[PDB]
């Protein structure tokens, strides 16, 4: 029942390497600025799985927080050679992205990260798999995928697409074909481990299991509303600290509480820790799951 | 002369359909989504009386 959609755990850093342009506006990333790699995030009728998920992470902040790597190039340019690894992963994807866009970033197959970039003035169309000609052009890029990033470092490279009766998903060349195959863009999960492939699900269970953890409490400073302030200015329990903090019990039970004799009030998220996953019938802890729309080839005879 | 013959093959009983459906096995795929208390969309009362057409 928190409207602190805004408020952004860790550091707050939504820009990517490779279209640092719009550095000037989202940094930190809190309640002010209009960046347009979050706007949309939060838009109703775009993304509704980072609406009920956004006290946690996005793609960028991991990649930031070195726990997502970046491809080679991590942003494939679109007017350059003639040739380039960032096409394949992107033709067969299907996205509505809005008009006054210029780049628009998405998960690649080997774990890592790899964009697209237009040169200036270049837009994007209805759909993004390519970028046309010409209010302003945003100097950033659209979320293609609907995942959010979380902290996690649990291994699972020993696992790959868990999918029956589908001749080749996505780029990923899994079993041969026979017969009749589909080519329908249905929606399907996915859960990429660390430094692992693009590994693809088929049940998820999904839960909330929070923890006392520095990068679950949100706040906004006081002053004569919402307002930005830096979570490490908190004192811990008898330690040192610059400014003052309070907040409630979950806040205060891990930090010092001042009461009114603090500039904010920090608040425990609603949903914010440890999120895991349920995968061929062990719980793990994935990275960036999500959903996307790509082409799936169904051996239907 | 014009002859119009007709081939009997034999005698058959064919049965008359008049109601008639589709059916088949089917397998249930659940999915599991544990939401937190005052998560959100989940509370002591409004994941009780939760409709099935929504």
């Amino acid at each position: 029942e928190d409207p602190h959609l805004r408020n952004r755990p860790g550091k707050g850093h939504n820009y990517i390497d490779g279209m640092t342009q719009e550095d000037a506006t989202c940094k930190p990333v809190t309640y002010a600025g209009a960046c347009s790699s979050f706007d949309v995030l939060l838009e109703k009728g775009k993304f509704p799985l980072f609406q009920s998920y956004a006290h946690h992470r996005t793609l960028l902040e991991a990649v930031h927080d070195t726990i997502i790597a970046k491809a080679d190039p991590p942003s494939c340019d679109l007017q350059s050679a003639h040739g380039n690894p960032c096409m394949k992963e992107k033709l067969v994807m299907k996205t509505h992205c809005p008009n006054d866009y210029q780049s628009a970033h998405y998960l690649n197959n080997d774990g890592k990260m790899a964009s697209v970039k237009c040169p200036p003035k270049y837009e994007l169309t209805e759909d993004c798999n390519f970028c046309r000609q010409m209010a302003s052009l945003k100097k950033g890029s659209y979320p293609l995928q609907d995942l959010f990033c979380q902290s996690s470092e649990d291994d699972g490279s020993k696992l790959k697409t868990k999918m029956k009766g589908v001749c080749e998903v996505g780029v990923q060349a899994l079993k041969k074909c026979d017969g009749q195959l589909s080519t329908a863009h249905e929606v399907v999960p996915f859960a990429v481990f660390k430094n692992s492939k693009k590994v693809y699900l088929d049940k998820l269970d999904l839960k909330t299991e929070e923890n006392l953890l520095p990068d679950s409490f949100v706040c906004f400073e006081h002053k004569g509303e919402l307002k930005s302030f830096d979570i490490s200015q908190c004192p811990k329990i008898g330690g040192h600290g610059s400014k003052k903090c309070t907040g409630d019990a979950a806040f205060c039970s891990a930090y010092e509480c001042t009461a009114q004799y603090a500039n904010a009030y920090c608040s425990h998220a609603n949903g914010s820790g440890i999120v895991q996953i349920q995968v061929s019938g062990v719980w793990k802890k994935p990275l960036c799951v999500g959903y996307e729309r790509v082409v799936v080839k169904r051996e239907l005879s | 002369t014009k002859f119009l013959k007709i081939k009997t093959v034999s005698s058959e009983l064919s049965c008359r359909e008049g109601q008639s459906y589709w059916t088949g096995s089917f397998s249930p795929k659940c999915l599991s989504s544990r939401r937190c208390h005052l998560v959100g969309e989940c509370h002591v009362n409004r994941c009780l009386s939760w409709r099935d057409n929504e």
